[PDB]
C-alpha cells in the first residue's frame, strides 16, 4: 500500500505546488 | 605543518558539506520555504524532463519554480522562465532579518554550449510584509556575474529599523543574452531569526 | 610538502566521496535495506505541508520512515515520529555480524529553527532474529551528542560469540528537548557479511 | 391601463430571463470565459477529504473557482478561498473595453447560517495585458453591500483612453466577517468589444 | 385594481415557471425525447467546453446534439453543426398529433459579438413514421427571425387525416450569416397525444 | 399606480428568484443536505433509458434519490421509487427546529403522459435522532394535492417543546394512482437553526 | 460507492448518447 | 490428364487462398477500411453486461461493428444489431468505382441453433459523398439467400457515369426471421480505384 | 483503496 | 480415376492445411521464434492499426516486426520499415542447419493499388553464431519476384562444414519501388535440427 | 470427367471451409462455449516466454485453457497442463445430446521439436449435470493416435436413453511421452440440441 | 479475474516484445 | 605556504563540485541526453516482480537504463543487464566531436557483497549517425579496471577527420566475473560541440 | 468494484 | 488486484 502511494507520489511531486502553513519537522 | 594541513583540509570539507556555505537557507523548500506560484512570472514551456513509471516513459514536462529552492544543480535542474525578465516570490521558513542572498548557476565548464547565456544577470530583492503587498522594501540591487564563481553571495542592504520579513521577491531584469528564456538554478536567503 | 598536501587533500576527498565513511551501509535502501513499517513508531501527523494541484488542495505531505535509510540530509529530509521516544525497525540487505552504527543529523548551523532539539539523544540498537521478536539482543546503548559532529559513529558491543542479524531495531529513548516530535535524518548499519 | 400593467410585467420578465441584466457577461464560462486557475488564490481547504487512496486522504476542497463564472447560485455553489483576502483571474471571451461588473451573493434569507458573513466586502477590479503581469490597471474600487440586493452592479472607472482588456483580476480585500473563508457565487464582466 | 395587478403578475410568473410556455415539450430529453444521433448532420469541432474532475481540468470537448433538447440556454449551451445547413432527428416521448414547434436562441443583447449570425434562419419540420423512413411528411416551413424574440413558436400545418408521429426531423437550410457553423440552442415539439 | 405596479412586479420577481419561497432549505444538497441512501426505498428498475458510447450499449440510466434535494424540476428530473408507497431519509445541513416542509411536482400541463398519477399523495414527515431510529417523532401528516399548485407547503405540528433534528424521514403512504412507481421531484425542509 | 459512480457518470454524460426505448418515469 | 487434375486443384486452392475471391476488398479493416461507428445502427443489447463498476453493470454487447470488416467468420464473430433493419457505414481504403459486393454468413451446418434466421435477407448498398449525407446513391438492391452458399457476391448497378465513392452504406431491410437481432459476419466492397 | 469519504461537515455557503 | 482424383484433392488440401508447406518454420513466434527487436531497422510510423477496448476506439498504432513471424497475411498484416533497405534478426526455436527460407507477400490481385511496390525485392540471409556477432555467414542472396507467386521459397547455400545456427539475419537491400517504406508480411526459416 | 473433377474439388474445399468437418462445435468459445477454469488441471508454469515493454521485463506469457476452444492450431497455440495426465471442463453453448468429439494436434511435420510427444494419448469424455459433479456419465474412452491424422474424430457411446448435457469433462489419462507437460490444441463437442 | 487479465493482455500484446529463453510448450 | 595549502584545497574542492571532472557530460539526462531504450539490451529480470495485477506478477526489474545517465551512484543505483555482454544507446545533448568517456562504478569498500564482480570490464564506444545504424564507428576500446578508482576516464581514438556524433553506443564485452548480470552506474560522454 | 460478470447466455451467432 | 509484492531478495548492486 505504501509502495503504491510512494510511486503515485513520485508521479505527482513535480506537478503539485507545496505551501508550508507552518514549519515542517526539521 | 602536517597536522595543520589536515586541519585546513577537514575544515574546508566540513564547510563544503554544510550546503557549501555553513548558513541556514530560509528559502530552502524541504526546510519550510515555499514558492508562491501565483506570484511567479511565466514558465518557459520546454517539455525537456522525462517522467517515467516502472521504467516506462510516459511524457515530457517543464521544471516548475519549486526547483529554485531545491538543492540539486546539475545542468537542467533549473526553472526556465520566459524571456529575460521575470520574478519569483518565496515565503521563508522563519521571520528573519535578511542579511544576504545566494544565487547559483552551473559553471561554464559544465554547460553544453560553452556559455551560460541563460543565466540571470541584473536582479533585485524586495522584502514583503504580507503576500498581497504590491510595493515591497528594496533589500538590494545586484548582478550575477557570468565570469565569476558558480555560487555567488550578495549582501543585503541593512536599514536602521528592525523590520523582519518572511516573504521575499526576487526580480530578474536581464539575463546573459539568451533570446528565449532565463534559467534559475537555486536562490537562497540568509539572515537572523527574530 | 606540496605533493604531500595534494595526497592529503585527495585522500580526504576520496573518503568523503565514499558515503563519507568508506564502509558498507547494510541498511541503505538502494542497496537492499528496507523499513518494516508496521514495527515503527507512529509518524508525527501535521497538516502544514499542503500539496495542491491547479490550486486545489490535494494532500498533506509528511515524510515516511524510508527516508531514514536514504542519503539526502538537507533540513527536513528526515522522518519525524510522534513524541520524544520511539523506534524504527530495519531489514538489512544481507545477514551480517553488526560491528558499528552511524547516526547523522543536520548541524545546528543549518537548522532554520536555530537548534536541533528534535535530534535523537539516548538510543540503543538491538538485533532481531525475525520480524516478530519484541526486544532482541542488545547490540549497544549510546547517546547522539548534539554538540558533536553531524555524523557520529558508534561501536557495537563485543560479545564472546558473533551472532549474525538481518533485522535491527533502533530504539530512541529520548530526544534533545523538542516538545512534539523527534527527527531521524539517517541511520546506517556496518559490519561483516556471513 | 390593464395593457400597461401587462407591459410592465412582460418587460420585467423579459429582462429577468436575459440573465437578470440584459447585458453580455464576457466572463461567463459557457460563453467563452475561463478561470486562469494557476493565477488564482488557493481554494479553501475543507476539514475532511473527498476520498482516500492507498490509505491517504485526497481532495480537501468543496468547489473549484470555475463556479464563479457559472450562473447557478443556490447556496454552496460558490468558490471559497482561505481567509478574507484573495484574487481570481479571468480570461474574457473577447477583448473588450470593460464598462461594468456584477457580483452576486445568496441573500441572507437563504443562508443556512442566518448570515452572509462570508460574502466579499471591499474589492477592486484590474485589467491585465497578460496573466503574468504583476501590477494591473485599476478598473475600479467597490464594496459589496451585505444589506443590498443579491445582485449588485458596479461602474468601471471612466477612462480618457480606450485600452481593451481580455484578462481581468478580481481582488477581494475583505469579507463581511467570516473568520475562515470568503465565498464568491458569481462575478460578471460587461463592456463593449473592440 | 391592486388585487387584479397581483393576479396579472402571478399569472405571468406561473406561465414563466412552466417552461415559459405552459405546454408539454415532447422532444425534451429528460421527459423521454431522444436524439437519433446517427441521423444528425456533422457537429462542428469546437472543443470549447472544459471537462474537469475534482477541480482538475482534463480536456476540451464540443457539445452534442443532445443539448438541443435540454433546457439550459445560456450562451454556448447549443449544438454547433458544421456550415449553414444541417438536420437533426428526434424521437418524441409520445405518439402525438404535432401542433407547434418552438425554437430558442440567445437574444442579441447576450451575444458577445453583438449579433447572432450563427442562429438558424430557414428551416422545415417533417413527421417520420419510423426511424428508417427517408421521405417524411412536411409539417411546416419557417424562418427563425433574428430580429424577433429569443423564443419563437411556429404553427404546424394541420392536415385532415389524423396521422400521428413519434419521430420529427428538423431541417435547417440557412443561418444568419456565420460562415463556419450554426448554433441550435433548443428545439421543442408540442401537440396532442393520441 | 404605475410605481406601485413596478413595486409589485419587482417584489414578486425577487421572491421568485429566492428559490420561489425566500426560506432556507436545510435539505438542499448543495448547501450541505444529503440522502441516507441505505434508508431509502428501492429505486424503480427500468432498462429503458440506454446510454451508449460509439454505438456500444453501456449502461441503463435511472435517477438516484439525490435528485430529490436538487432544484431542477423539468419532467423526469425526479427520483422514481418502486410501487406506490415508500420513504426517503434526508440528513439536513444543520440541526434545526423543523417548522415547515415543501413538496414540488411538475404541473399536469407539462407532463408528457397527460397526468401526474405518479405524484406523491398521502405522506408524513418524522424527525430522527440518529440514522438507526425506525419511526422517530411525527412532525406532520399531509396530502400533496394533484389539483393544487406545483409547489405546496405544509406546516409542521406545534409541540409544547421544540425538539431539534438533523435527520428527517419522508414517508410516502400513497401516490396518485400510477401502477408502477412514485416520482419525487423536490422535498425541502424549513425551520430554525439551534 | 455511489459517490464514485456519480462522478464517473458526470465524466461520461456529455459523450454518451441516450435512447429512450419507452417513457422514463416522470 | 493427371496433370490437368492437379492444375484444377491448384487453381481452386490458389483462389481459395486469395481471400476466397481473388479480388481486392476495399472495406477490409487491415487493408485500410474502417467502420464509421457513429453513423451505424446501435449494436444489439445483450441481456447481461460484461462487467460491473461501483455496483453498476457495464457493456451490454457482444461484438462491435468492426468485426464486419474482419475475415474471421467462426460462429459468433459477427456484429448483431437490434431487430431486422439496420445500417453500417464503411470508409473504404481508396476512392473507387464500386463493381461488386460480398456478404458472408455462417452456413446452417455450423449454426448451433440449427438455423440462420438471424442472417440478413433484403439489403441495398449506397455510395455516399460524405458520411453525413442523408440520402446516398443506390448502388444496388439484393437478397442474401439463406439457401445459397455461405459467401454470396452481388453485382453493382451498371452506371452510365463514373462517380467514385470512398464511403458506402449497407442498409439491411429484413432478416431471415430472427425476432431479436440480425447478425453480419462479413461485408466486402470490390471495384476499380480511380 | 479508492475509498470515498463522507464529510459530515457542511460545505462553505 | 475417381478415387485417384479424390486422392490428389485430399493430398493438396492436407499440404495446404500444414502451413501451406508441410515444413517446420523455426522462425514462427508461437513455436518459439523471437524477433531481436534491438537488431531490426526502423519501423515506418504508419499509425494505421486501430486498438479498441469494449468496442471503444482508443488509438492508432503501427505494426511491429513481430508480425513478420506471425501467420496472418491479409493486406496490412505486415511490418512496414522505413525506406527501401532494412534488416531483421530472428532467434530460431531450435539450433538447425538452415536449408531454405520462405517469403510471403500479398498477391497483386488483393492489393488496393493494383501493385505491390512495397514488397521486398533483393535480400540476403546470414547465419549468426550469437546475438552480438556483427559479421555473419552468408546463407544466400535472393530476389522476391513481384511477378511470381505470393509464397516464394529460397534455397540456402549449403557449405561442407556442419555449422548450425539459431540466429538468422534477414537483410533487405531494395523494394519494388515504394518511395516511403517496405512491407514484410511473413519470413520463415526451414532446416534440420541438430 | 473435367466437370466431375471440379465438383470433387469444390466439394472438398467447401467441407474444408466449414471448420474442416461441417458440424456444429458446441464447445467453440466464439459460439458460446466456455472453460470452467477452476475445474481444470494446473497450467504448466514456465518463465521462458518473457514479455517486455521498452526493454523492461513485464510478465511471463503462458497460454490459458481457453485456447483449447479456439480454432487457431499453429504450433504453440495450445494449452499446456502440468504433467502427463489432467483434465479440462467445458461448458457448452447449448444443452445437447453429445454424439461425437474431435481432438486436433499439430502434425509432426510441423513440430519444431521433431515429435509430438506432448500430444494427448488416452482420454475419456464425461457428461456433467452441474459444475460440482466429480465423475459424471462416461460418454466414451478413446486414444488420440500420434501416427494418425492431425484431426481425429471419436463417436460417443450409444446409450438406451439420450441424456443431454451442457457440461463435459475431458479427462486426459496419458500423453505421448513428454516428461513435463501435455499440450491440447483444440477439443470440439458435436451432437444434437434438445 | 481472468477476463480482466485477458482483456489487459489484448491491449498489451502488440506493444510488448516477446523473447523466448527456451522453447515454449508445443 | 598556508595560502598555498588553502589554494590546493580550494582547487580540489572546486573540481570536485564540478561533477568531479570539470567537463561537460553530453550524455547527462538532465542536461539533454537520453537513453534510446528500444535499442538497448534487455534489462536484467529479477527473480520476483514488483506487483501483481489480476493474479499476474508484473515488472521483474530493478532500475531502468535511465539511471546510467543520472549522477547518483549509491549502491544499487545502476542499470543491470543480463549476462556479461550488452549495449546501451545514448542520444547526446548536442552534436559533438567526442574526446573522452567516463565510467563510474561503486568502490569495493561500499559493495555489500564484498566485490564488484558485476562491474563492466572490456568495453568499446561507437559513434552512430542514427540509432538504427547496424555498424557504428569505433571511438575506442577500453577496460574498466576493478583495481582502479571508482571514476575512470578513457581517451577517444585520435582521428584524422572530424565527423561529429549525437548518438553513441556503449558496448560491454565482459564483466568482472558476476555470473548473472552486469551493473552500470554512470556513463559520460565528453568532447567539443560543432 | 471492477467485477467481471459471466453472461451464462449464448452470444448472437 | 493491484497488489504490491515485497522482493525479499537484494537488488543488483
Ligand atoms: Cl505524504
Ligand atoms: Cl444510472
Ligand atoms: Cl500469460
Ligand atoms: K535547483
Ligand atoms: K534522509
Ligand atoms: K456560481
Ligand atoms: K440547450
Ligand atoms: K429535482
Ligand atoms: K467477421
Ligand atoms: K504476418
Ligand atoms: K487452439
Ligand atoms: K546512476
Amino acid at each position: 500500500q505504501e509502495d503504491s502511494w510512494t510511486s503515485l507520489e513520485h508521479i505527482l511531486w513535480p506537478f503539485t505546488r507545496l505551501r508550508h502553513n507552518g514549519p515542517p519537522p526539521v | 605543518t602536517e597536522a595543520q594541513a589536515r586541519a585546513i583540509v577537514n575544515s574546508a570539507l566540513k564547510l563544503y558539506s554544510q550546503d557549501k556555505t555553513g548558513m541556514v537557507d530560509f528559502a530552502l523548500e524541504s526546510g519550510g520555504g515555499s514558492i508562491l506560484s501565483t506570484r511567479c512570472s511565466e514558465t518557459y514551456e520546454t517539455k525537456t524532463a522525462l517522467m517515467s513509471l516502472f521504467g516506462i516513459p510516459l511524457w515530457y514536462f517543464s521544471q516548475s519554480p519549486r526547483v529554485v529552492i531545491q538543492p540539486d544543480i546539475y545542468p537542467g535542474n533549473c526553472w526556465a522562465f520566459k524571456g529575460s525578465q521575470g520574478y519569483l516570490v518565496v515565503r521563508l521558513s522563519m521571520m528573519i532579518h535578511p542579511a544576504a542572498f545566494t544565487l547559483e548557476h552551473i559553471p561554464k565548464t559544465l554547460s553544453p554550449t560553452g556559455n551560460i547565456s541563460s543565466a540571470p544577470k541584473d536582479f533585485a530583492v524586495y522584502g514583503l510584509e504580507n503576500e498581497y503587498q504590491e510595493e515591497g522594501q528594496l533589500l538590494g540591487q545586484f548582478t550575477y556575474d557570468q565570469d565569476g564563481e558558480s555560487l555567488q553571495m550578495f549582501q543585503a542592504l541593512k536599514r536602521p529599523d528592525d523590520t523582519a520579513f518572511q516573504i521575499v521577491e526576487l526580480r530578474i531584469f536581464s539575463n546573459w543574452g539568451h533570446p528565449e528564456y532565463t534559467c534559475l538554478y537555486r536562490f537562497r536567503v540568509h539572515g537572523e531569526p527574530v
